[PDB]
């Protein structure tokens, strides 16, 4: 599913 | 000097009412430390689940330390009093702290320390990536896990008996 934080964060890492 | 610490219990932090807390009071308790925000897509799931965990496990020794931060999409714009009032809507009975930065040269020393711990390392470097990162802390104040923004609090529940 598309990342739900875009465009502010792209779900990369933690 | 924060680099020389070996436990969360060596730090102090200002609570949401402006009063200093010696974090050694968490000695003997399993603790979740998390950075919070009121205007994130996952604000509701995070607060609801943390309140639920606290209610069901506080007697087993679960403590939760919630640090507001405005560093991620400016999603915590309010005053500490306004944030305290927001938390109150979720019937939060765990410990709310004053708003801090968690990344950069002015980040709270606890957060600087947690991010470089053996079991606190991030993925794609150690910077906090977004709101609602969670650190699990054992009864001796050692960082034992880092959970990412996308990992809802109930994911941590299976790990709690590893450290109770």
């Amino acid at each position: 599913v598309p990342c739900p934080y875009l465009p502010l964060w792209n779900c990369a890492g933690k | 000097d924060w680099r020389a610490a070996r436990s969360m219990h060596e730090f102090s932090a200002k609570d949401i009412d402006g009063h200093m807390v010696n974090l050694d009071k968490y000695r003997g308790f399993v603790s979740i430390v998390t950075n919070v925000a009121s205007q994130c897509g996952k604000t509701e799931v995070n607060y609801t689940q943390l309140v639920d965990l606290h209610a069901r496990y506080a007697e087993r020794g679960l403590r939760i330390l919630a640090f507001p931060s405005n560093q991620f999409g400016k999603q915590e714009p309010g005053s500490n009093e306004e944030i305290k009032e927001f938390a109150a809507g979720y019937n939060v009975k765990f410990d709310m702290f004053s708003k801090i930065e968690v990344n950069g040269d002015d980040a709270h020393p606890l957060w600087k320390w947690m991010k470089i711990q053996p079991k606190g390392k991030g993925i794609l470097g150690n910077a906090i990536k977004w709101n609602f990162t969670k650190f699990l802390i054992d009864k001796n104040g050692v960082v034992v896990k880092r959970y990412g923004p996308m990992e809802e609090p109930l994911v941590i529940e299976k790990d709690l008996p590893h450290y109770f």
